[PDB]
């Protein structure tokens, strides 16, 4: 129907300023209220406020907590809803979410993904998937940061089978999960099992055959 | 704000059973206090709207009751699908506030492991690294320990859990289990295996190898 991903820097510089979009296709803000929400690590969301439609202008309330900081904006010419915190530090780190205000079904309807924007005085690090060979198949993408890192086979078809675990924080202070998708006794000819390990943080690809 | 609270925090019922959640106010909220599910991993998704109000897509087994301040969330019967994270939320006064969240873990009947040790990838041992992963998967309880081993030795400090979000087809934990013993000693050793007991299957099982090469 409608759609609305996230967008921004994955891993940000204590200090430095958080900065996210919502591209929004599918409805418009001229009959819809955009807010945002956040949710840290394992934790319950936290509405940051949200924005109002042309009738209202689009202005902008933001939640005791944060207003100070924050400045949402809209710019329906490019269907987005940019968020930009001043001051992040490790407290403001969660998933940010932009959800759709709607009609009664309000409020959020529609929300969009997730993005994680840690906070970290830290770096990034391309992922290493290792091929491992298996019944079971699986990769391990090793030694990586920031997180969240989306892994997916044969850009799609294989699905029921699949288990891509967590994450841990290695010694080395580096993150390494490993996805794992059990296939059918027989069914291992000379074909293919793409594996699609994705990682925005970085901006690397990389899909080893497994 | 008006402070926000369900209960109860993280339950356990069963497919079949009626989970019943209720989350009171700090002040009032009169029919402005909506319902969300959050599966494991995703964003929220809104299974309620003005505390009665169902929305278009959410089955039937869910509802909600009254309004006031006292308010409750209830699942005709449970199944295998909503072992979410669910959270009420209200929506009269500003900012908006949301309840500490209520998990709802899915009981089953024990569904003893299968592991699947393979050994290193070729390549990933050219880094002067290399790690041995060990896998179950699908059991049930959470409740498993596997004991790494080497050439029928050990020396710990390798091991390292991470384990799935509860499956919601069958409602059965998995977890990987990684050795990363690096390399120059996956050599110097040749059998490195993975043995693991668990609740259900007993005396102990194991998927190993003499590893078979070099």
């Amino acid at each position: 129907q409608v759609q609305l991903q996230e967008s921004g820097p994955g891993l940000v510089r204590p200090s430095q300023t958080l900065s996210l979009t919502c591209t929004v296709s599918g409805f418009t803000f001229t009959d819809f209220y955009m807010n945002w929400v956040r949710q840290p690590p394992g934790r319950g969301l936290e509405w940051i406020g949200f924005i109002r439609d042309k009738a209202k202008g689009y202005t902008t309330e933001y939640n005791p907590s944060v207003k100070g900081r924050v400045t949402m904006l809209v710019d329906t010419s490019k269907n987005q809803f940019s968020l930009r915190l001043s001051s992040v530090t490790a407290a403001d780190t969660a998933v940010y979410y932009c959800a759709r205000e709607g009609h009664t079904a309000a409020p959020f309807d529609y929300w969009g993904q997730g993005s994680l924007v840690t906070v970290s005085s830290a770096s990034t690090k391309g992922p290493s998937v290792f091929p491992l060979a298996p019944a079971a198949l699986g990769c391990l993408v090793k030694d990586y940061f920031p997180e969240p890192v989306t892994v997916s086979w044969n850009s799609g078809a294989l699905t029921s089978g699949v288990h891509t675990f967590p994450a841990v924080l290695q010694s080395s202070g580096l993150y390494s999960l490993s996805s794992v998708v059990t296939v059918p006794s027989s069914s291992l000819g000379t074909q293919t099992y793409i594996c699609n390990v994705n990682h925005k943080p970085s901006n690397t690809k990389v899909d080893k055959k497994v | 704000d008006i402070q926000m609270t369900q209960s109860p925090s993280s339950l356990s019922a069963s497919v079949g059973d009626r989970v019943t959640i209720t989350c009171k106010a700090s002040q009032n909220i009169d029919k402005y206090l909506n319902w969300y599910q959050q599966k494991p991993g995703k964003a929220p998704k809104l299974l309620i709207y003005n505390t009665n109000n169902l929305q278009t897509g959410v089955p039937s087994r869910f509802s909600g009751s009254g309004s006031g301040t006292d308010f409750t969330f209830t699942i005709s019967s449970l199944q295998p699908e909503d072992i979410a994270t669910y959270y009420c939320l209200q929506h009269i006064s500003r900012p908006r506030t949301f309840g500490q969240g209520t998990k709802v873990e899915i009981k089953r009947t024990v569904a003893a492991p299968s592991v699947f040790i393979f050994p290193p990838s070729d390549e990933q041992l050219k880094s002067g690294t290399a790690s041995v992963v060990c896998l179950l998967n699908n059991f049930y309880p959470r409740e498993a320990k596997v004991q790494w081993k080497v050439d029928n030795a050990l020396q710990s400090g390798n091991s390292q859990e991470s384990v799935t979000e509860q499956d919601s087809k069958d409602s059965t934990y998995s977890l990987s289990s990684t050795l990363t013993l690096s390399k120059a000693d996956y050599e110097k050793h040749k059998v490195y295996a993975c043995e693991v007991t668990h609740q259900g299957l007993s005396s102990p099982v194991t998927k190993s190898f003499n590893r078979g090469e070099c």
